């Protein structure tokens, strides 16, 4: 991947929003088949334009407005809010109190600056092959739930642009959930109690609910691949001093000599697996899993999914810093998802210059546009199924 | 307005008769009630997060000026004609407000 | 050019007889007399100012339905200029598009919207 | 007592004699004023309580003898009485609380009397949607239900019937991970199911005592109702 040049952005933007973005698929989606009054005409979208000017209550009549105004404003940022009771572009029009958010997707945001104390490869704001296993775990941990625990069927994950991944819970019954319930969702799916810098941030009790236990089951298939060989979480005392800080002080001394005489974390983990295991029996706290948790379990932002009116980054947008396309995820191949191979808007605008419209196909953008289509197709299903039956 | 049934009867001991200072006048302030705050078509006081509206913003100034005046009446080594002046200007700013209500109902 | 000051008190308008004109009574000061005197000033040419609420869609008022043509200010203008002006005897006037809030007791009226500001002689 | 547990929802359209109208209230209060005492001198789980409580429920004629489909003596008493005594207790936010307080201590007792069985039927029917699971799905998912439950001692998933509700209605409990969830459904017992009832019952009741006041001005005018509005405790 060649260096993304952010001074070219103003050039590439009008060319991308002109010939490569998926307007057809974006409408078809937020439109949800015109099954209802004005679900798109009442949908809010936010754009960050030139000079950093931030406009918000935008709204449109049809797919056509979307283009003209988006090829005429070439935004640097684009967000999808919720659908209100009256045309967003017309709130000056209404009384103050009758204009309100009524429905929006249920979105979950998982970023990399949330595990700034668990990674030993990247800085807060960056990522690389070695710690990206954290986004894949978050993926099947919650996607898992939303589907298994709640029965949410149409989950669309996308690439946030640089160090995280977002979720779009689009089941019809979900877009209309009360904020109160949405908070209940995150509450259920949340385990890392990160206080004002507290060492131990994962406490378990003797009985461990299904998700907790199913989750720990999925934090096991990746555990040593990532934490003990990719991260080598316990190769130094500085490093291991940090994992001991979760176990009861009386265990240290023994483990401290256990890893001193060991020569790689892999053997150092098997060591606590014992000591602690031995700890458990005579004393339990499940020391083995509480640490795999505070290191492998997703950390969400409550304000994000809670708000039924929160503006979140629009899929297939462009990231100003890295340039990468905010691509939807292919859950049939989570563990094969590559952030590093994700199409650059510069790169995709180069592939159309080295060349009824389907030229998105002629770019490497094409593969991510199909995962978006299978999504629109599974939804067509629901409408069809659920309604016409 | 509410009326509490008077305890007909005599009273040996003292009777403290307390009262409120310009009731509906203040209420149209407390609960930001207005022609651009309230939802109408016995509606619901909008939320305390909405800003003032035309009406409160004119009952606002109405006491922003009773502030100044109550304070310039504190000044000493002052014109004992302006004493009687400020006093009336007081009472006025007062009346206007109150009836602000009688204006809506 | 030339001008004089005067503190007023009361006033009066004769709509019936003299529209577009109001009388301001008061008081003026005159050196020549070392005391002020009553004083009346007349104000003429006080144009009626009107506001027209454009519709979102042109309607055939007879039957009561749209014609598929969205409304613009030029639309309204020409409706007054040609169909309302004449019918009601209005030769000259002033028309200006302007932004105006609103928040009172008339159903189906936007708290804010562009209107047709029309001004014409009180006569 | 019987199909005597009822969500005082949907207003009585009948009509009565100022003699029944007045007696339903005095009485309906006497009860509610006895629910108050017992809760003060005893506890919510004692026989004396349960006993005397149903004893008055009895003496005031509010749970007993049947009849031909329409006119069910006590059923009626309790329905009106409650609503009528919504007038009086709608005013002071100190009565609204006290009312709700004692009219909820009451639904609680009329629930503490029915067996894990009769309370079931009442739900299926009641509001609208709730379902029970056979011993097949029951034991199949038994262990997982006991794992999601509270500090609930032992591995005993008793005979105590288990229900399947929309995850959304059990927010209050899944948010704390206190029940088993599956494809959008929660599984909870009686204890907790009840508390949720009582919970939504207060919130709705309060809601109403609210809309009772708003439209009170249209009757304070009536002469026959001063002794109720003003004097049910003077
Ligand atoms: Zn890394």
């Amino acid at each position: 991947m060649e260096t993304f040049d952010p001074t070219e952005l103003p050039e590439l933007l009008k060319l991308y929003y002109r010939r490569l973005f998926p307007y057809s698929q974006y409408y078809r989606w937020l439109n949800y088949g015109g099954v209802i009054k004005n679900y798109f005409q009442h949908r809010e979208f936010s754009f960050t334009l030139k000079d950093d000017i931030y406009i918000r209550y935008q709204s449109f009549n049809n797919q056509s407005d979307l283009e003209k105004e988006m090829q005429k404003m070439n935004p640097y940022k684009i967000d999808i809010g919720a659908v209100y009771s009256h045309r967003p572009n017309q709130h000056n029009t209404v009384k103050l109190g009758a204009f309100q958010a009524q429905e929006k997707e249920l979105v979950f945001d998982i970023d990399m600056t949330d595990y700034d104390d668990v990674r030993r490869c990247c800085s807060s704001a960056d990522i690389c092959p070695k710690c990206w296993t954290l986004m894949t775990m978050a993926i099947r941990i919650i996607d898992r739930a939303l589907k298994e625990d709640f029965g949410f069927k149409h989950r669309l994950w996308v690439y946030s642009g640089r160090r995280g991944v977002h979720c779009w819970v689009c089941d019809e019954s979900v877009r209309k959930l009360s904020s109160a319930v949405r908070s209940g969702i995150v509450e259920y799916l949340s385990l890392v109690k990160g206080g004002q810098d507290v060492k131990k941030k994962v406490h378990l009790s003797e009985k461990i609910h299904p998700f907790i236990r199913k989750s720990i089951n999925i934090i096991k298939k990746y555990f040593e691949e990532y934490a003990l060989v990719n991260q080598d979480i316990l190769e130094n005392k500085e490093s291991w001093d940090k994992i001991l800080a979760l176990v009861p002080e009386t265990i240290h001394d023994e483990l401290q000599q256990s890893f001193q005489k060991s020569h790689n974390s892999l053997q150092r983990w098997e060591h606590l697996k014992k000591v602690a295991s031995r700890y458990q029996n005579n004393i339990g706290p499940w020391l083995e899993w509480e640490i795999m948790l505070q290191y492998c379990f997703p950390r969400l932002d409550i304000n994000v999914s809670k708000g039924i009116n929160h503006l979140l980054k629009s899929p297939f947008s462009v990231h100003p810093k890295t340039g990468r396309i905010s691509v939807p995820i292919d859950l049939q191949k989570v563990d094969q998802f590559d952030p590093f191979t994700v199409p650059t808007i510069s790169f995709i605008c180069r592939e159309l210059d080295a060349i009824r419209t389907r030229d998105y196909k002629k770019t490497s953008l094409a593969p991510y546009v199909k995962v978006f289509e299978h999504f629109l197709e599974n939804l067509d299903k629901s409408r069809k199924g659920e309604l016409l039956k | 307005g509410l009326v509490l049934d008077p305890k007909v009867g005599f009273y040996d001991k003292f009777i403290l008769l307390l009262d409120f200072n310009s009731l509906y006048p203040s209420i149209i302030q407390e609960f930001n009630i207005c022609f651009t705050t309230v939802q109408r078509v016995i509606p619901e006081l909008p939320d305390p997060s909405l800003e003032m509206g035309i009406l409160p913003r004119e009952i606002r100034k109405l006491v922003e000026r009773r502030k100044q005046v109550k304070q310039l009446m504190k000044q000493q080594d002052l014109n004992p004609d302006l004493i009687l002046q400020y006093d009336i200007r007081q009472k006025a700013l007062k009346l206007t407000a109150n009836s602000m209500y009688g204006c809506l109902g | 050019e030339q001008v004089f000051h005067f503190y007023w008190l009361d006033a009066y308008e004769d709509q019936y007889n003299q529209p577009g004109v109001v009388f301001l009574f008061g008081k003026v000061w005159i050196e020549s007399a070392e005391t002020h005197v009553s004083c009346c000033v007349m104000v003429k040419n006080i144009e009626r100012t009107l506001y027209f609420l454009p519709r979102e869609m042109k309607i055939d008022l007879n039957t009561g339905k749209e014609t598929g043509t969205p409304i613009s200010m030029k639309d309204v203008y020409e409706e007054f200029d040609e169909k309302i002006a004449t019918k009601y005897k209005i030769m000259k006037f002033k028309s200006k598009p302007v932004e105006k809030n609103y928040a009172f007791e008339i159903p189906d009226v936007p708290e804010k919207s562009e209107y047709l500001e029309v001004k014409y002689s009180a006569e | 007592y019987p199909h005597c547990l009822q969500f005082y929802l949907q207003p009585p359209s009948e009509n009565i004699s100022l003699i029944e109208f007045e007696n339903l209230a005095i009485d309906r209060v006497k009860l509610l004023k006895s629910v108050e005492n017992l809760g003060v001198s005893y506890v919510k789980g004692t026989e004396q309580y349960q006993s005397k409580l149903e004893s008055e429920l009895r003496k005031l004629k509010f749970s007993y003898r049947e009849n031909l489909e329409d006119e069910y003596e006590p059923r009626r008493r309790d329905h009106i009485s409650h609503f009528i005594l919504r007038l009086a207790y709608c005013q002071s936010e100190e009565l609204r609380r006290w009312f709700i307080q004692q009219e909820m201590d009451l639904l609680r007792f009329r629930f503490s009397i029915l067996p894990k069985d009769k309370i079931q039927d009442f739900l299926k029917d009641s509001q609208l949607q709730f379902e029970a699971i056979s011993d097949e799905e029951k034991t199949l998912r038994e262990q997982e239900i006991v794992a999601s439950s509270p500090s609930l001692s032992g591995l005993k998933l008793g005979f105590e019937s288990i229900y399947k509700i929309p995850f959304a209605d059990a927010l209050d409990l899944f948010r704390g991970r206190k029940v088993y969830l599956e494809d959008g459904f929660a599984y909870v017992p009686l204890k907790d199911i009840v508390a949720i009832i009582l919970n939504e019952f207060r919130a709705k009741l309060s809601k109403a005592l609210a809309l009772t006041a708003r439209s009170l001005p249209a009757v304070q005018s009536d002469e026959r109702l001063q002794p109720l509005l003003n004097h049910l405790s003077h």
